[PDB]
């Protein structure tokens, strides 16, 4: 199970999710199709 | 214990079922294995398992009182009274005589009964299971009598309405009985018995119910019956039983009270069945007033002397097995560590049935039997059995008819009733061996008579089983029927023949006309968007969303494992699954909201410049699309399009998905891709299509390379590089399905115009009407249906506008009018035109084919074929000899340019789409499957689109794109697999009609026309329609059944 | 019923097993040796008491 991993770091989630939120953070990666290179 | 034993079902209602009259009518009416079975090991398990202790305490103590009177044993007592030291003996001979004709029965019997339930359950050479027969102890067999009728065409004679026809009482029986007994100068009947006795149900008071006894007042004076009366025949024999009995209670009067009985044991049943016996005969029937006259027919007889041997004949094994179980038991030959060993051993061994389920030392079945527990001999209903046709022969050889048996009633007999008193006379005042010489004419028992009446049933079923071929009795003993799945809770579900069949003719009838009705619907709506039919469209799709959930609800109610048919298992199975109705309301409505905001999202979104003008999907965005020859444009046209449809339907898809999924798992499946997939009926279709397309990869690679050759000498090196995809918008099509608008740039050989002939001079001729006249003409002369005068008369083809406002489609309309089969398209001035009208001809003409089948086996085989049969004979249509012929074309050539053009053509047609047509659906099972989630919709679309198609995204496509969403087939939950399979298809299909109609050379240059034997394969293996599988029809078709 | 033995596979009627043992076919009685296998301790409790 990955209850324990998660409850390990569950205050660096809080903080992460936190932080994410008050940056403007969008989780994922939308633009899937980006290339450093582009052309 | 006995009285008050019950057995009830798992869910532990309020009521448990009782022995009578629950038990016994379900297992003498219900034909379902797993409730015979049920019913059958629940009363077992009920009225002996805690009855063994007792009856071991009983045994004991019997056993001890008898052997302080005297005997050696309380069975030893019991057959004392036969008086007779080799009484077992006699018994055994006696027996072994009557062995044959319970053996042919058994046989008989059995085959009927491997017949119905099939073979898993039983074993031809083996018992018969002890629960499929008759009554619950197996003994008598009349309820089996229904399946197993010689001759069904006549009417059996049991017949009630024709007793409360002529206005019979409920009483007047008993005194026509009674008068058929005065009419042999017998009945000298007491007045007291009508003033002192009721022959009736209970009107008032909670007396018995109902019972076959014949309690007598004694007093030396006055008797008594307590029985109920019915109209029916049964009733009618029972009663001339019990006045029978009667009769004996009163010829005994003045005999003392120790010497009432009636020398042997069972001379009361065999005295009170002769009569029965002699009653029960049609022509009795017929002189006595109930019947019109005698039917003096060999079928009626065998169907009469069948009915009776299936309780007269049947029971002879029974009474000897039960008494001889009992003997060993009092004897201590069966110790109680043995109670059932020995009682199943003597069932086998005598009856021949085997134990429909596993049993074991814990169980007591021989105290499931009434008279096992209510301490009762049951030897004397063996020896009545023996004895009543022994009584019937000397009295008939005594009334003076020396014919057949069965129609020698003693009616108007005065000699045979002297006879008969004077047997009665004497009540164990003699012993019963000179009573019996001096009624027969021997001292004892003998089995002549009983095989003289049965002889001509028997020479019937000795003949029918050597014609049948089966072996007489279990000559393969140790068989027990496997478990039917009795984790018992698939009990209720019925798996009758008669039920089945009745069911599905009725869901023909309806849905023959609720299939019309809506057909009609959708064909006023879709011809006139107008007037506003889609109020008609809706009520018409309600109607045939309850209707499919009613008859759904119906027919999951049934079987498909147990079902001996094949076509009622396959319509069961077919009707079995709701594609949408398994929902709950509400979802269910959901689904439908969702769907139709797809679709109509889809239909209306419009792409276009701020400039004001502004243009559709179709046939504007197509087009530009097709005829257009620069980079910006084309990248508009497909960049405005991908993001309106897509990006509208985005919203959609995620929850279509999931109530799509959802309806699946309700109907069965795990998923909404394996159901569309089951449409196949193969297991392992992905692999095979795999198979396919790795097989025809090289041909795609190499058109590929040579199609992105072409586009890099036009366009440039800017947009095409040689090494690498081709972007998707630079193929002439909006979704690069098919690469043939740009055939002009990928030309192979320039100087052969031996195609642009045909648009170019189209404008000469060719009506719509007169070019699907062709068409069928050309049909008919393949050797195939011609169309119905309607289609001309009623249907229209040429819809431009036509007053609606509906994009062109390509589908065919099919409903059961008779004779109606109409279409919609949009009509050009183009060889596509053709190819189209052909396609939909095909459709047709598979829809003429199939006409008689049933309405649910109205598919055409997997949904592959119905597309592959239009495109077969397009492709001989577009060759460039039938192109020629009928004036197509200015000229034609054999040389290798005008053949390597065509064959481009076609290339561009089919194979450009064979990646396509796997990519679709191949994402959408992926989608379906949870593979694909939400997040990379897109993702996972352009990289098959890359990995298949070897396309390349013209512009960064991100997450929230959904590039799907603009195939029209992805918001409309149509699958499709369907055209790689019918792409697949329908080459092996003009090979096979080329190779049946000669044409040997090249492929592409035969032709279909005038081949007769092609049409007439085509049209053998076309009207097998949904009815059997695939592989079949593909066998027909080609040698092979497989694609 | 009596050795509380159970044949290893499916028999029915085409098989004759009673004609595997030797004592069948070369028909020679064989309750003599239950009898004798009775008879000798009865004589041997016997003989010891006396
Ligand atoms: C067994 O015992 C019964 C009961 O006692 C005997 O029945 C009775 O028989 C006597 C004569 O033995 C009857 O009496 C006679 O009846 C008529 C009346 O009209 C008449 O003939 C004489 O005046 C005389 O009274 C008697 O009615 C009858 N029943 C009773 C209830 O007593 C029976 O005979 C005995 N059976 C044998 C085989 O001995
Ligand atoms: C039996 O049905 C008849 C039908 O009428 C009832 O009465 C009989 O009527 C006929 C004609 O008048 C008389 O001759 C009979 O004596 C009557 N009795 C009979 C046949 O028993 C009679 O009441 C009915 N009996 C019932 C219903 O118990
Ligand atoms: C019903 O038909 C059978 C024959 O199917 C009749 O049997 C007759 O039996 C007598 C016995 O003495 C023979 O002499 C006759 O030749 C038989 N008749 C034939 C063969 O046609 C029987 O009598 C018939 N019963 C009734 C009631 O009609
Ligand atoms: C079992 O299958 C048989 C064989 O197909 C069925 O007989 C046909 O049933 C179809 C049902 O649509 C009818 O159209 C045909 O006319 C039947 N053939 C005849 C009557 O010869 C049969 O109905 C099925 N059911 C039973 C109970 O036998
Ligand atoms: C009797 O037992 C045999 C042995 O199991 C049964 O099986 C077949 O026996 C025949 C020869 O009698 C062999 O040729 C077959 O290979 C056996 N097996 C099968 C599956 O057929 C045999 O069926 C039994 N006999 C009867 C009459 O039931």
């Amino acid at each position: 199970s990955a209850s324990a991993m998660l409850s390990y770091f569950k205050p660096l989630l809080d903080w992460l999710r936190t932080e994410n939120e008050l940056h403007g953070e969008k989780l994922g990666w939308p633009q899937y199709n980006w290339t450093p290179n582009s052309a | 214990i006995y009285s008050t034993a019950k057995v009830c079902l798992p869910n532990k209602t309020a009521t448990c079922w009782s022995l009578d009259p629950d038990l016994t009518n379900i297992l003498a009416s219900s034909r379902s294995y797993a409730m015979l079975l049920f019913a059958w090991e629940g009363w077992h398990n009920a009225a002996g398992i805690p009855l063994k202790p007792l009856y071991e305490d009983f045994t004991a103590l019997s056993n001890e009182a008898y052997k302080q009177d005297g005997f050696t044993d309380t069975g030893a007592y019991w057959r004392s009274w036969y008086n007779s030291p080799t009484f077992e003996d006699d018994l055994e001979h006696l027996y072994q005589q009557l062995e044959p004709l319970y053996l042919n029965l058994h046989a008989f019997v059995r085959r009927a009964l491997h017949r119905r339930y099939g073979d898993r359950y039983i074993n031809l050479r083996g018992p018969i299971p002890a629960h499929l027969l008759g009554d619950m102890w197996a003994q008598s067999w009349e309820n089996i009598y229904d399946m197993v009728v010689p001759f069904p065409d006549k009417p059996n004679l049991d017949v009630t309405s024709t007793m409360l026809q002529q206005g019979w009482n409920a009483t007047h029986m008993f005194r026509v009985a009674e008068e058929f007994f005065t009419s042999l100068e017998l009945s000298p009947m007491p007045p007291e018995f009508w003033e002192g006795s009721m022959l009736e149900k209970p009107a008032d008071g909670r007396e018995v119910v109902c019972h076959a006894s014949a309690w007598d007042f004694y007093n030396r004076k006055d008797f008594r019956i307590k029985q109920c009366t019915r109209v029916t025949m049964d009733q009618l024999s029972t009663v001339h039983h019990e006045m029978g009995h009667i009769q004996y209670y009163l010829q005994y009067k003045d005999l003392p009270v120790s010497l009432r009985r009636g020398a042997n044991p069972g001379f009361h049943e065999a005295i009170g069945d002769v009569l029965a016996l002699s009653v029960s005969t049609p022509e009795h029937l017929h002189k006595i007033g109930l019947l019109d006259r005698v039917t003096n027919d060999t079928e009626s007889d065998i169907n009469y002397l069948l009915k009776m041997a299936l309780e007269k004949i049947a029971f002879l094994p029974f009474g000897y097995l039960v008494d001889q179980w009992r003997w060993g038991v009092f004897s201590g030959r069966t110790p109680p560590s043995r109670y059932n060993f020995d009682w199943w051993y003597l069932r086998t061994k005598y009856q021949g049935i085997c134990p429909p389920v596993t049993r074991n030392e814990t169980h007591f079945d021989a105290g499931a039997k009434f008279h096992v527990p209510n301490v009762t001999p049951y030897i004397r209903y063996f020896v009545s059995f023996v004895l009543q046709f022994q009584f019937h022969e000397a009295l008939c050889k005594e009334a003076g008819y020396e014919g057949p048996l069965h129609q020698c009633d003693i009616y108007r007999s005065t000699k045979a009733g002297a006879k008969l008193r004077k047997v009665l006379q004497a009540g164990s005042s003699r012993p019963w061996q000179e009573v019996l010489k001096d009624m027969v004419g021997l001292d004892a028992l003998d089995a002549q008579p009983l095989l003289k009446y049965f002889q001509p049933v028997t020479q019937w079923l000795q003949e029918q089983n050597q014609q049948n071929g089966e072996v007489l009795g279990w000559p393969e003993y140790q068989w027990h029927p496997p478990l039917p799945d009795n984790y018992p809770e698939g009990i209720d579900l019925v798996t009758d023949e008669a039920e089945a069949s009745k069911f599905v003719e009725e869901y023909d009838r309806t849905s023959q006309v609720v299939w019309n009705e809506y057909a009609e619907a959708n064909w006023n709506y879709n011809t006139n968007i107008t007037t506003e039919t889609s109020k008609i469209l809706l009520q018409k799709n309600m109607q045939i969303a309850n209707h499919t959930l009613k008859y759904g609800t119906q027919a999951r109610k049934f079987d498909v494992n147990q079902l001996q048919n094949t076509t009622i298992k396959r319509i069961i199975k077919k009707v079995q699954d709701l594609e949408r109705a398994a929902l709950p309301a509400q979802e269910l409505e959901e689904y439908n909201k969702i769907l139709l905001d797809m679709e109509t999202t889809y239909s209306v979104a419009t792409v276009c410049h701020p400039n004001g003008s502004c243009l559709q999907l179709e046939p504007d965005l197509t087009n530009v699309m097709a005829t257009s020859r620069k980079y910006e444009d084309l990248l508009w046209a497909w960049e405005g399009w991908r993001d309106k449809a897509g990006r509208a339907i985005l919203q959609f898809y995620p929850k279509y998905v999931e109530l799509i999924n959802q309806a699946a798992r309700l109907n069965g499946y795990v998923d909404a891709g394996d159901s569309w997939r089951s449409m196949y009926e193969t297991p392992s279709l992905e692999q095979d299509l795999e198979r396919l397309f790795q097989e025809l990869q090289p041909l795609y690679l190499n058109l590929h390379a040579y199609v992105r050759r072409a586009l890099h000498r036009h366009y440039g090196a800017q947009h095409i590089n040689l090494e690498g995809p081709i972007p998707a918008h630079l193929l002439g099509n909006m979704w690069a399905q098919t690469w043939s608008n740009i055939y002009d740039l990928v030309v192979p050989f320039p100087s052969a115009p031996s195609m642009d002939t045909t648009e170019a001079m189209l404008k000469q001729g060719w009506t719509p009407r007169r070019m699907f006249k062709e068409a069928d003409d050309f049909f008919t002369s393949l050797g195939l249906l011609p169309v119905p005068p309607e289609f001309w008369n009623k249907s229209m083809l040429e819809k431009p506008t036509d007053g609606r406002e509906v994009v062109c489609h390509a589908s065919a309309w099919d409903f059961y009018n008779g004779k109606d089969f109409r279409i919609k398209q949009c009509t050009t001035v183009n060889l596509e035109d053709l190819v189209v009208a052909h396609h939909e001809m095909g459709h047709i003409q598979y829809f003429m084919q199939y006409k008689d089948l049933p309405v649910a086996l109205r598919e055409g085989a997997n949904p592959g074929f119905h597309e592959a049969i239009g495109d077969v004979l397009a492709l001989s249509v577009s060759t460039p000899k039938h192109l020629h012929s009928l004036n197509l074309l200015s000229s034609e050539g054999g040389s290798d340019e005008h053949d390597i053009n065509f064959l481009m053509k076609m290339a561009l047609d089919k194979i450009a789409f064979i990646p396509f047509s796997y990519l679709v659906d191949q994402w959408r099972w992926r989608v379906f499957d949870g593979s694909i989630t939400k997040e990379n919709y897109n993702q996972e679309w352009w990289s098959l689109r890359l990995k298949y198609q070897g396309l390349c995204p013209p512009v960064p496509r991100t997450q929230g794109d959904f590039d799907p969403g603009a195939k029209f087939h992805i918001p409309s939950s149509v699958p499709y697999i369907r055209y790689f399979v019918s792409f697949i298809i329908q080459f092996q299909f003009h090979e096979a009609l080329c190779q049946a109609a000669g044409h040997t050379g090249p492929l592409h240059k035969c032709d279909i026309y005038q081949s007769k034997e092609a049409g007439q394969r085509l049209a053998t293996a076309m009207k097998l329609g949904f009815s059997r599988p695939w592989p079949e029809a593909m066998q027909l078709i080609t040698g092979q059944p497989n694609m």
